[PDB]
């Protein structure tokens, strides 16, 4: 231990952490790989998602070469503040936390040739712009871009440690998605030009597909059964005016209640989602069913129904007879077009 | 030769008094500011504020930091900003601001041979924006960001937009679900307080709310129910049970729509343009039920068929007239 | 620069910030004035309000006398931590923030005679105990009390820089209130006696008056029209038993819907507000209207109404005839007593 | 003469060991504690905690801090506490606490000539209170504040209330929107663990919830709906549409009251007295509609008016009996 | 001698390298861990985590800290921990953790003559628990707490439970209104990553949710509304207004129960066991309204009473069969 104490003192004697390795001489190459311990929840309202990762960065620093009884030094994470580290930030990150309980969740390893492995445990809330025109039958590609905040590509460049596909690893049981499926990720690198220079950007896109099972039971089925229910009124006789008026009015109230609560799970987007079109058409059918009854009621010649014995009785409305076919068929046609368009 | 660079940087910070501005006791130091907007997050009516994420670059020249012999622009570790004088720039209307600190503090220091300093910060700030919601949701807001020096007056520091009208970039890339940016403006002025006159930089956006969401969500459900209440006029007056249930449920639905809608919309404690429309449509469905009450009240003693017939024209015509007055007054 | 460095070093040389100026010799007089940059929102549920201020304190410290080319030293705000400052705190504050972007929002100016001007920018959430018996027609005087935490009035006293009315200044464009009107403020200063001694307290009372316009449309008008709507049933004929029962029962549901939404914007206070009494009476008028029909329905001799071309027909109920006068008159008298009492 | 005081304070802290308690290795140091309650901000049933703001004073004697020659009590800048030994006092049942820091840290250090130290802190603490909500909203709660030494056992430190039952002040000035402080109590006891015996100071309050709000908001609306369902018993059984519409609407309105009731704690999943009252009222309105279903089912086969006649007595009598058992049990 | 204890501790910290683990370069240091559970504040389904407060004690031997001549266990000020090496223990699934710091940091350091270090922390941690809510509310969750070393592999450090199965106490102190502790388990294992293999300690609880609240507030209202929908079957078929009003209201009442119940319950974005029950009950009330529409549709053509008569048996029997399969599957 006393031998290792002398080695550490020699490494930091005359060491300046304000300067990158090879400053003014060569570009500093930083090899990065990410291990995703848990892909946290995705927030549609905030257009963000959470991810917990082990963020590993590797680079060569010839100032940290050492000779000793061991080839790798596994030091306390307080050693990371005594040496130069990349100023990596997440471009779309909103509020990230580097965990420090019970100690800084960081590790530092120095190999005898000067290679450094620097890992930290992070919880990152990254931005994910979402186009919700197909909600809830929508898919998203949530990016995770990182790079140097201050060092241009002429000073610091980033590479993936291994093949780009294998440089991002997701834990087998580390999934915290309740309504999304992680279909996979694509990994790429590029150059982004800003007002301060050109920077290397490392991009990881996570492809998500929302699961519609929740909204089928909660919204689509009650809306479809309510619309089918509102078309049941067409099979009641035209004489029972108070009964059918209660049927038409109460279902529009039922549709209104289901309509009101369906918007609770969406951001106040200015455009119409795929579920808003379905509810608008479902609202149109229920309202059109009461207008259909209002036309039948307008021409109703007799207020008394069929007595069951045989004095004339109202014939079954030609409007009612056709409405028993047109309304179910148009709603079936709309569903066939609607679900084929989005699924 | 990093050893030569180490000598240069160490010499610069030796004898450096961070408590003093450049040209302290002399002419004011001019600070140029450019902003690269990264995103606008949540323009909230409840809190009367909006969240802004930006790259805040400040440009000023400090002769004490001029160096020679290095044909390079020295980008240093962000912790060097704690050993250098920086302007005491603050945002007057901001409510809660933080500099991002993962993986390290999102801060940039770039030195130049002539002594020019580039100081960049990635800042997320919630800035107050007192909105006039009288025409909501058909309103147009003007949210600003006020940039000012706290302790140093105009005799000590000057603020200007570096690049003129191109000092702020990224506005065209901003996507807001509820708002669309119509125009942004840059203003340079002075603000006088009791302690002196201070430089002020103002960045302001004019936001026009999109009506497409509210047509399908609030206006149309109220219009359809109001048209639904007109169906009573086409029912014969002998059906008391049918016309009262139709009128009552529409009235109850309107209360349901209003009470439940207000639990979605922000808790704006004053009357909005939409509150006039919803309350106006409640009156129409209230007059429709009251219309039958008059017909039911006189068909016994006695005209009655005339009142029902005229209501089929007056109510659609008055509601159209109400909409014409409402929409021309607000749009 | 070197000369000015020696001046700053000389001021802090031998300075003991643990001792107040004139300790053991005289009372330290602190002159305070407040510039309210924005009077923030008031929260009824938390019984608190937010205010953003420039908090200025001024006192004399003979240890900071200097002679130099300038008479006033406008220094970096980090100089404040190295000198003595008053330990002012807000007595009714709940959670305050000293803004730190992009630098500590503080200023410190030292005049040549030792006078110190010390200003900071603060967001203060202060307690405002509210009596909500007259809600939503209530007025409140939200206070802001500040003083020394550890120094008694024999050690530190506080005064306003100018006349008390002119020592608290509100910006013209600094009204962030939505449901309140700032009528003005009263400024006072007294002595608070505690278990640790007697302390000088500076008091500012902000007089707020709630705006009733929102609640007239949202709650009062629907409640009045719902009560009036329930009294429309009195004008329906006594033969419309299903129709009048639907009118009676549905309006009691409408009142329940209106009543429920009225506690969305109130704290869970154990006492009854002025709006609770209005809804309770509105419930009584609505409830008594259906009970009136039950009495009318109890004596109804015939199930058929007037045929229109005339057998006996039910007469207009004397209960119904008087209800058309008693119910509106009593509700009008209740409104006159209610609104005159609170307005 | 502040120069002499500066010498005195520096002499006290010269060689002062902050890790050792007063009279280390000797008799335990007695710490006296008195609390001035500034306010009780919130009491939460959902989180089973309450928020308390108080002035927390600790009194103990340290002969190392005794001074002579100055006829004064030395009130020092609060940063001296970082250079003094203070008890490691913590609140055993707190969930999250902080010391206020505007404009500076809300901390008081006052020395006395005999060596007595007064240490005051202004603390807002969210303390755990395991509330029994079985009698809600007619319940009584006992929320405590446990004060204990973390590391030091009774062999090293001792706690007591300075002034006896007068050690806690400001309780009678507290106003809570939903509660009233019936009584407060002070307890001093020694608690034995496996690692030793530790001093304990306990401050407890008894809170009695005010029933007045819930009579107007929950109980009376539920009673009136229950009475409304009895109107069906007074309607002719031939009016099938009228009596079913009255019965169905009231049953739904009972669900609307039950679902929408903010004050009935629809958030935490616990059993309360109001839950049993609302469920009991729902049974009554459900039996009234079911009562008609028996009358409507047999008035054609054939005593039919008997069921209606008895329901006019049994339902009001049973609901009165239900209220008698309920109100005697919970009051 | 208080000076002798001070001199002994100062000698230990003059030549102590915190950057190196005990026995660096040699055999791994064994760290024993015992947990004293103080409370479990909240178990959140919405956030998929739980809040745990505990006394976290670590137990390892450092030969560099061995001292002689003092027959005592040194209880030092918590600030001495910053100068000593401590294991880099972290909680893998923790989302937000802090050490309580009122009135001081809730931290304990105790030294022993042979160099053994007892290190205790009072920690409130929000740890992630991916709950499977398919059987909600009749579900049984398993929430763990993963304890691991971040930087040191199994060749450097070893974890073990101090006391075996007795290492975790205070489980009987856990008082959750919504959950009851059925079993707790201690696991010691090794976890392999790309950077090496690390020691892992796991503390898991099996939480069983209490069904009583949901029977009273959700299941019972749903059953009675479904039973309420059967009242139509006992009404004569000529009462079209009465039977449609009963059928339509119950259908609307069932929706109002669902749309408002979901706004209270934890809004997970998938289907729960109760979502299958509520959707099953909606079908029954929907079939009952469809049942009358069939009767009303065919009594005109001419066994009409047979459809009503069989509905009085099939619907109660099928709903009983639905409940029999549902409750045997989830219990
Ligand atoms: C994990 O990371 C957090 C930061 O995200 C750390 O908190 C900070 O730790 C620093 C190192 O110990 C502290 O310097 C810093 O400041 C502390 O603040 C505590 C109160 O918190 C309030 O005030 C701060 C400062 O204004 C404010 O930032 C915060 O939002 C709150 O309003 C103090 O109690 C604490 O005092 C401690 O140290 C002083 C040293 O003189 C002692 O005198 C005290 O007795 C006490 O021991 C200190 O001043 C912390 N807070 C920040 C930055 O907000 C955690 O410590 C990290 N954990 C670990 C395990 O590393
Ligand atoms: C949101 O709302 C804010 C107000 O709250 C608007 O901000 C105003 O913007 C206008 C420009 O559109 C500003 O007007 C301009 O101010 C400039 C600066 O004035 C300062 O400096 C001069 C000396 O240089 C002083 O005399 C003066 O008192 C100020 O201290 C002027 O230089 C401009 O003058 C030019 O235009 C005028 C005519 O308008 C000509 O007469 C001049 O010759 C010259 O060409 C001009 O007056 C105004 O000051 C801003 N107000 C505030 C409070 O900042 C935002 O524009 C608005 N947002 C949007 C999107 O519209
Ligand atoms: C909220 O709920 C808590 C319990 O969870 C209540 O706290 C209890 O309060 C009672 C008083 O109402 C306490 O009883 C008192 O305990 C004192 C300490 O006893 C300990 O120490 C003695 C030795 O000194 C031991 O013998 C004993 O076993 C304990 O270890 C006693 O000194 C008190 O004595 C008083 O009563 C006796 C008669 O009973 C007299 O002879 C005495 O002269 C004296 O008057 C007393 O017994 C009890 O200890 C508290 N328990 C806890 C756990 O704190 C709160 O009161 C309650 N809040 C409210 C508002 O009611
Ligand atoms: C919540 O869910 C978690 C999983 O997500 C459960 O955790 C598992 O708990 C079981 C016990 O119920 C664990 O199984 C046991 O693991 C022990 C440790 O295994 C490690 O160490 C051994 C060497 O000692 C290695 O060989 C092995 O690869 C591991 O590295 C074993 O020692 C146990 O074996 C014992 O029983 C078997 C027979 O069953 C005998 O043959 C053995 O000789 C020995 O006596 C056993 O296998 C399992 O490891 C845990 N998994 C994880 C990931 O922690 C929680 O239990 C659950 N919560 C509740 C309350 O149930
Ligand atoms: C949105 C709905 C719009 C509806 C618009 C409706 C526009 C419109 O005016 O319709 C009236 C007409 C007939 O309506 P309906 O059959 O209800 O009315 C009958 C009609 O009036 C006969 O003339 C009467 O016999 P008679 O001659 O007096 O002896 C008969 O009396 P009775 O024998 O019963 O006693 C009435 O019942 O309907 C269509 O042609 C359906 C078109 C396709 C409608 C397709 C709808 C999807
Ligand atoms: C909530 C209030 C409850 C009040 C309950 C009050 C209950 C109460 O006392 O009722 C008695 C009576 C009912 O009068 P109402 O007009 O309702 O009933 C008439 C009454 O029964 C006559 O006796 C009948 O004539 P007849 O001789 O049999 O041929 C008449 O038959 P028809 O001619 O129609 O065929 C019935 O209609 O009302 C009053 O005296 C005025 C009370 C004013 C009360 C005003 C209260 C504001
Ligand atoms: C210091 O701590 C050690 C370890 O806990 C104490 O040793 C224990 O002393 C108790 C005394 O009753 C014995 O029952 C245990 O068997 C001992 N355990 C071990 C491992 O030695 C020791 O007594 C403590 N010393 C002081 C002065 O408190």
């Amino acid at each position: 231990t006393t031998v290792f104490t002398r080695i550490l003192d020699r490494l930091l004697d005359g060491y300046d952490n304000r300067l990158r390795p090879g400053l003014g001489e060569r570009v500093t190459e930083v090899k990065t790989d990410i291990f995703v311990t848990s892909f946290g929840p995705v927030s549609d309202h905030d257009m963000e998602y959470t991810i917990d990762v082990f963020f590993r960065q590797s680079w060569k620093d010839e100032r940290l070469k050492f000779k000793g009884p061991m080839t790798v030094l596994r030091l306390n994470n307080l050693m990371a503040s005594k040496i130069w580290t990349p100023d990596t930030f997440f471009h779309n990150g909103k509020k990230s936390v580097a965990h420090n309980m019970t100690m800084p969740n960081k590790l530092l390893r120095i190999t005898e040739d000067g290679t450094l492995l620097y890992t930290m445990r992070l919880t990152v809330r990254a931005e994910c712009p979402m186009h919700l025109e197909d909600f809830p039958m929508d898919a998203h590609a949530c990016p995770l871009k990182f790079g140097s905040y201050a060092y241009t590509r002429a000073e610091v460049v980033y590479e993936w440690t291994r093949e780009p596909a294998r440089s991002v690893v997701v834990a087998e049981d580390g999934s915290r998605l309740n309504q999304y499926d992680l279909l996979g990720q694509t990994v790429d690198s590029g150059i982004v030009q800003s007002s301060t220079g050109e920077y290397v950007v490392m991009t990881t896109h996570f492809h998500l597909k929302r699961k519609i099972g929740y909204f089928v039971i909660q919204t689509y089925l009650p809306c479809i059964m309510t619309v089918i229910l509102s078309q049941v009124s067409f099979w009641l006789n035209r004489e029972s005016v108070p009964a059918r008026t209660v049927f038409g009015v109460t279902t529009v109230l039922t549709m209104t209640t289901l309509s009101i609560s369906a918007r609770n799970s969406l951001p106040k987007v200015a455009y119409a989602t795929a579920m808003d079109w379905f509810i608008a058409v479902c609202y149109a059918f229920v309202f059109s069913a009461l207008i259909e009854f209002a036309t039948v009621n307008y021409f109703t010649k007799r207020g008394y129904a069929w007595d069951g014995k045989s004095k004339t009785f109202n014939s079954v409305s030609k409007i009612d007879r056709l409405s028993r076919i047109a309304f179910p068929l148009l709603f079936g046609i709309f569903n066939l077009v609607y679900w084929a368009t989005y699924l | 030769n990093m050893s030569f660079v180490k000598e240069t940087v160490d010499k610069l910070l030796k004898g450096y008094d961070i408590r003093l501005r450049p040209d302290f006791g002399g002419p004011p130091v001019c600070v140029g500011m450019n902003i690269d907007i990264a995103s606008i997050d949540m323009v909230s009516e409840v809190n009367m504020d909006y969240t802004l994420t930006m790259y805040f670059q400040q440009y000023w020249r400090d002769k004490r930091l001029a160096y020679s012999g290095i044909p390079l622009n020295l980008t240093l570790d962000n912790r060097v900003a704690d050993q250098l004088w920086v302007p005491d720039t603050y945002f007057l209307n901001d409510k809660k601001s933080f500099v991002h600190g993962v993986t390290v503090k999102n801060r940039m220091i770039r030195l130049h041979p002539d002594g020019t300093v580039l100081y960049g910060l990635r800042i997320t700030t919630t800035a107050a924006c007192m909105m006039d919601l009288r025409r909501y949701p058909l309103d147009e807001q003007n949210c600003t960001l006020e940039i000012e020096s706290y302790g140093y007056t105009t005799d000590d520091i000057e603020f200007y937009w570096r690049g003129g009208d191109k000092a702020v970039t990224g506005v065209e890339r901003i996507e807001l679900p509820q708002f669309s940016i119509v125009e942004h403006r840059l203003v340079s002025r002075n603000v006088v307080f009791a302690t002196g006159a201070y430089p002020r930089l103002s960045l302001s956006f004019r936001l026009k709310r999109n009506i497409g969401y509210f047509i399908l969500q609030t206006y149309m459900p109220s219009i359809l129910i109001t048209i639904l209440s007109w169906v009573s006029f086409w029912i014969n007056y002998d059906a008391s049970a049918a016309r009262v249930a139709l009128g009552i449920t529409t009235v109850l639905t309107m209360t349901t729509i209003n009470t439940h809608l207000r639990e979605t919309l922000p808790k704006i404690p004053y009357v909005k343009a939409i509150d006039m429309y919803l309350m106006g449509c409640f009156v129409f469905v209230f007059l429709a039920l009251l219309e039958y009450a008059f017909v039911n009240y006189i068909f016994f003693g006695r005209d009655v068929n005339a009142i029902d017939r005229w209501s089929r024209i007056v109510f659609p015509f008055t509601f159209s007239l109400f909409n014409l007055v409402y929409w021309l007054y607000y749009v």
